[PDB]
């Protein structure tokens, strides 16, 4: 999917090969740190299975910008099969999925503490993070396999119908989190007494504005915009690396965001 | 008056203590031990790493056989530890969660705990139920349980926040012996490897050494200025040292009566939780709380390695009776193994 | 400490029965348990186990697929459901209790057994060559036991154990772990070996301890025992 | 009862004071000489090799 | 997988103990715990009996979903620095002062009166660095003997520099004043002040209500915000 123009796209693949290599440094630093030599909490769940989203998704475009690299410079083009991009966009959205739960858990934390403090079930943590992953994958493999990239037998006239139903279950996501992260900024400037609420304020609109300008205009782009936009080579060559770009720079962004700056503050 | 003449007679016999013993230094250790070749640089390496605490662990003890250990925390629990498996052989509950202190008997048998609730619990590890028991409980302290030390299964020296050591019978429960003599309270023990002498350092900076036996005070040992946190004897039971909030180890002889040895450096500032000898008694191990250990020329006040492994204050730390490994805990809930 | 072991009797070939043992006066749910039966005049053989927390289960390949080890940790009681019952199932079936931590005295309380009337190349064999030995009391006996493989592991445990059943008794453990001597036993019985063959010594020895005795592996499941050593006055 | 307490820190300096002190020469020599004496026993000062060390 | 069989059995062992670890250490971390200080005479006795109907003291009580467990560290006549550090970590500090100590005069020495030791009190556990962050609920207590002394035995015995009205409110509200001024950091800890007699009984429904804000503190630093 990168091969449809070739010259132009170039700078965008150094930017993905980099950025991506620095997020799978991040990403196998968290997943190695919370896997064994931390321990976890109940968001520790979420974080981890939030790198392990962004791991699968940074590796399959490493792997994508390699296919890329090989076919410009030494010419050879390798035959990495389809359905790597439905794995791809199984990682993808159990990302985006993992940050809508992660900022409704800081809402329910903050709005019903006593609840969250006591009655909050200790495995609830991994029950939705393996429901949210498994509808993740259904999606994909069922919009991969009507959009032809499951061996190579589809129909369009579902396939759009359920790229709409992917791009409805993302913008699902982005008012899940702005609606958890309103609900919490809300009791947190009208009903504090002990936070630091500058650090809180800017750390929460943070991940909604990375959210929305990262992680979410790939799957605008992949799911939605290609069917309504209905033109092919002109724009898409420009408006599809740099929106993996973006998507690059949020599951890069994600670990140092949602482990590293939140707990490695001991260090300096 | 008449009781100022005795203070008079008491400050008679203090500059006399003084004079006899400024009498026996004739040349320091650090004379003695200059052309001793150096111990190098020790690069001891962190080897297992126990996890299960969930809280500061306040003090731990290696078993006889230098293989288990038992760490106390407080969040209610004592393991005892396999340390070569990082196995945990059993988890005591305790009743009271402030522990300070936790023992092992040499046996094998019996550890013993204690802490805010000034009780020393005596818990029963070979039972035929199968579970640990409390088998005994010893109240009559006053203070905080600082420090207990097993000498057979049927005998145990507390130490204690009431300025009072005490030797316990367990099977009656009472106290055989009292010891009193501190005006601070006591915050380490240290049993002679003969075990008829111990040491008791207090936050009066005075560590005092007790005859078990007889019951008295023999020796009064200063120099420190502030509490003394930790005591250890020397392998040869004629020498101990003390670490202190001054941020400074201190040898001191027995046969001799007086400070050897002073172990200090310009960057330490912080206070000394636990201190103990390896099996020669070359290196003085001290733990800090700038979250690392110092391991210390005994000899030559030098310092030969830093164990740097922890990230809160290192509370306790004990060396095997192999001379093998050094297990550290600390207030970040871990025990590491060194070596 | 007691185990009764309740059930059996006479079921028909083919049948079914499930035997109960209810356990008081220890921590039984820190205990791993055993089956080990006997049959009419042969010697012990393991049948099944249970982990504490029931979280693993073993078999012997004999019973394997008919019978079921199951535990009920609050009401203190061990079943073993069997199925398709053989004329070989006869026997006697003994519940064993079994700790496991570093310096645990592992099978070292067997129940008094209830009587079931029904009417493996890679298993370590033990070989106790004697059958009997004649002796008269205070003398200094020493029972050979061999193992088909080498029981000492790698970790410096050599893991053998003995056994005496006294007759008209339960088994009951004399030594665990090749030399450490269990609880409750005098110090005239001494164990000693390298690995493949071991000895028990019973030093001045007196009438108490006449019976059969019996070596058993576990170094590896399933667990095996010797064929036995009648001792006799 | 103030003179009491004095009286037995006076006694207790006295059994302080009667004792028999060597000097700090010989009992430096003999911390010396038992560290020298049992430096091979002590695997914390020699690296201790890795075939006998029961951690790793 | 070079284990033996015991070896493998005691591997179980051990991860059977940590599961019962794990499950109380996650049934104690929804435990508020509660320091109880206070000088002597200072309502401590009747904050225990209004809460729940040698050594450390325990006190348990439950009050809407939230179970409490209050430590009373008044019986061990020790130095306080070697344990104090004990109770970092918890929850709140609950303060107990006795308003009718202002006049009365400390029986150790009669040169230190009771409200001044207690400021000293405050002040030395205020700014301790093992409760630099923790909240503190201040009860001042016994309003009702504050009201009948200070008629006619006014505030300059104790505080010689407060000129203000011989009153309850002008005059309890200065002595709140004066130990809130007691932070030499007053941005890191919330103090929290509640005035108290042996007829209030809301005065653990205050104490929810500060320890709410505490538990939303810690709620927060667990969703990894801080
Ligand atoms: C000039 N020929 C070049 C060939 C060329 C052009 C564009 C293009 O990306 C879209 C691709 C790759 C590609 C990418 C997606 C991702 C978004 N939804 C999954 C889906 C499909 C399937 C698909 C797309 C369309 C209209 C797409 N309009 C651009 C219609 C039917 C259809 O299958 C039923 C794709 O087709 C392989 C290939
Ligand atoms: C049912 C299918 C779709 C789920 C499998 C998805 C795969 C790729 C993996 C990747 C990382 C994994 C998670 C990693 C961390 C844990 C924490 C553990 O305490 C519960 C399981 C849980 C939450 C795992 C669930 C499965 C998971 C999300």
């Amino acid at each position: 999917l990168l091969l449809l123009c070739g010259k132009e796209t170039l700078i965008p693949v150094f930017l993905i090969l980099f950025i991506a290599l620095v997020g799978l440094v991040g990403n196998g630093f968290v997943l190695w740190l919370l896997g064994f030599r931390m321990r976890r909490n109940a968001f520790s769940v979420y974080v981890l299975s939030l790198a392990g989203a962004d791991f699968l998704f940074l590796c399959f475009q490493i792997i994508n910008c390699l296919v890329y690299l090989s076919n410009f410079f030494c010419s050879i083009s390798i035959n990495f099969p389809s359905f790597f991009t439905t794995v791809m966009t199984c990682a993808y959205l159990a990302g985006l999925s993992m940050l809508s739960t992660v900022s409704t858990e800081r809402c329910l934390s903050v709005l019903w503490p006593i609840w969250y403090r006591c009655r909050r079930p200790r495995h609830l943590s991994a029950v939705v993070c393996v429901l949210l992953w498994a509808l993740s994958l259904l999606l994909s493999i069922l919009e991969g396999k009507f959009c032809g990239f499951l061996f190579s037998d589809g129909d369009s006239g579902w396939c759009q119908t359920f790229d709409f139903i992917t791009a409805a279950w993302l913008i699902f996501l982005f008012m899940v989190l702005c609606g958890s992260s309103l609900a919490l900024l809300v009791r947190i400037l009208c009903g504090s007494r002990g936070l630091p609420l500058t650090r809180l304020y800017l750390t929460i609109l943070l991940t909604v504005l990375v959210f929305l300008l990262c992680g979410l205009p790939f799957g605008i782009q992949w799911f939605l915009i290609l069917w309504i936009w209905k033109d092919s080579d002109v724009l898409f060559c420009h408006i599809h690396p740099v929106s993996v770009v973006l998507s690059s720079l949020n599951s890069s962004a994600n670990p140092i965001i949602y482990f590293f700056v939140g707990s490695f503050r001991k260090q300096w | 008056s008449e009781l100022d003449q005795l203070r008079q007679e008491a400050e008679q016999l203090k500059n006399q203590i003084r004079d006899a013993r400024k009498a026996c230094a004739d040349a320091t250790l650090s004379q003695i031990t200059n052309n001793i070749d150096p111990v190098g640089r020790i690069q001891m390496r962190t080897r297992r790493t126990l996890r299960g605490h969930l809280a500061k662990i306040y003090a731990m003890h290696w078993g006889t056989d230098s293989r288990l250990l038992v760490s106390a925390s407080q969040d209610g629990k004592l393991i005892i530890w396999d340390s070569y498996t990082t196995n945990k052989v059993h988890a005591i509950p305790l009743r009271s969660s402030w522990v300070m202190t936790c023992a092992y008997a040499p046996s094998g048998n019996y550890v013993a705990c204690g802490g805010l609730d000034n009780i020393c619990s005596i818990y029963n590890l070979k039972t035929r139920e199968g579970n640990v028991r409390v088998s005994r409980e010893l109240a009559g302290h006053t203070g905080y349980l600082s420090c207990c030390r097993f000498l057979d299964d049927n005998q145990i020296v507390t130490s204690s926040g009431d300025t009072t050591c005490a030797l316990w019978d367990i099977e009656t429960g009472q106290q055989t012996t009292t010891f009193t003599g501190h005006t601070g309270d006591v915050m380490s023990l240290s049993l002679a490897p003969d075990t008829r002498l111990f040491v008791s350092g207090a936050c009066d900076a005075s560590a005092k050494l007790w005859d078990v036996r007889e019951g008295m005070c023999r020796q009064t040992f200063t120099g420190h200025e502030s509490d003394i946190n930790a005591i250890c004897f020397f392998p040869n039971g004629n020498a101990f040292a003390t670490g202190s909030d001054d941020a400074t180890c201190r040898l001191f002889d027995l046969r001799a009566d007086q400070e050897l040895m002073t172990y200090s450096h310009d960057n330490i500032i912080c206070g000394i939780t636990s201190v103990s000898f390896s099996k020669s008694g070359r290196l003085l191990l001290a733990g800090y709380d700038d979250f690392n250990c110092n391991v210390w020329d005994a000899l030559k006040a030098d310092r030969a390695g830093v164990l740097a492994g922890h990230d809160n204050r290192v509370s306790c730390l004990g060396v095997t009776d192999d001379g093998m490994a050094v297990a550290t805990g600390s207030w970040d809930s871990f025990l590491k193994i060194w070596n | 400490v007691q185990l009764v072991e309740s059930g059996g009797g006479l079921v028909q070939p083919g049948g079914s029965r499930k035997l109960s043992c209810s356990a008081s006066g220890f921590a039984f749910s820190s205990f791993g348990m055993h089956w080990v039966r006997q049959a009419p005049e042969k010697g012990l053989e393991w049948v099944a186990y249970i982990s504490s927390g029931s979280g693993t289960i073993y078999y012997a390949d004999t019973v394997k697929g008919r019978f079921t080890i199951s535990r009920d940790d609050p009401k203190n009681t061990l079943f073993l459901q069997m199925t398709s019952l053989r004329s070989e199932d006869t026997a006697m079936y003994y519940c064993v209790r079994s700790i496991y931590y570093y310096g645990s005295s592992p099978f070292d309380f067997w129940g008094q057994g209830t009587t079931l009337t029904v009417s493996g190349s890679a298993d370590i064999v033990m070989t106790q060559a004697t059958s009997s030995v004649p002796v008269t009391p205070g003398e200094s006996v020493s029972i050979s036991c061999r193992s088909s493989k080498s029981l000492l592991h790698s970790n410096g445990n050599t893991y053998l154990y003995w056994f005496l059943q006294r007759p008209g008794q339960s088994p009951q453990l004399l030594i665990y772990r090749m030399s450490n001597l269990a609880s409750g036993v005098p110090d005239r019985f001494s164990g000693s070996g390298s690995g493949t063959a071991f000895t028990l010594t019973i030093s001045r020895l007196e009438a108490e301890d006449v019976g059969v005795y019996y070596c058993m592996q576990h170094l590896e499941y399933p667990l095996t025992f010797g064929a036995g050593t009648k001792l006799e006055l | 009862a103030s003179i009491a307490q004095a009286r037995k820190l006076v006694e207790q300096l006295k059994m302080e004071a009667n004792i028999d002190r060597i000097k700090v020469s010989k009992a430096a020599a003999d911390l010396m000489a038992y560290c020298e004496a049992h430096a091979k026993e002590d695997p914390l000062l020699t690296p201790v090799p890795a075939s006998e060390n029961p951690f790793r | 997988c070079t284990l033996s069989a015991e070896d493998k059995a005691a591997v179980e062992r051990s991860k059977m103990i940590d599961r019962n670890l794990r499950e109380d250490g996650e049934k104690a971390a929804r435990e508020v715990k509660l320091l109880l200080l206070g000088a002597g005479e200072s309502g401590k006795s009747t904050i225990v009996k209004q809460m729940k109907i040698t050594g450390i003291v325990e006190t348990h009580f439950t009050f809407k979903d939230l179970h409490f467990k209050m430590f009373d560290v008044g019986g061990q006549r020790s130095e306080r620095k070697k344990w104090i550090h004990c109770f970092e970590g918890v929850t709140a500090i609950i303060f107990c002062v006795a308003l009718s100590d202002y006049d009365l005069v400390l029986a150790e020495d009669e040169e230190m009166n009771r409200m001044h030791e207690s400021m000293k009190l405050f002040d030395s556990i205020c700014n301790n660095k093992w409760f630099t962050d923790t909240s503190i609920i201040l009860f001042l207590n016994k309003k009702d003997l504050f009201e009948e002394k200070i008629k006619k035995s006014p505030l300059t015995i104790c505080y010689p520099e407060y000129a203000g009205s011989n009153t309850y409110e002008e005059a309890a509200a200065y002595i709140q004043c004066q130990f809130e001024d007691l932070n030499k950091r007053k941005d890191t800890k919330e103090i929290y002040t509640h005035f108290t007699c042996a007829t209030d009984t809301k005065n653990v429904q205050f104490v929810f209500d500060a320890v709410t804000d505490v538990i939303i503190k810690n709620n927060l630093k667990d969703c990894g915000l801080f």
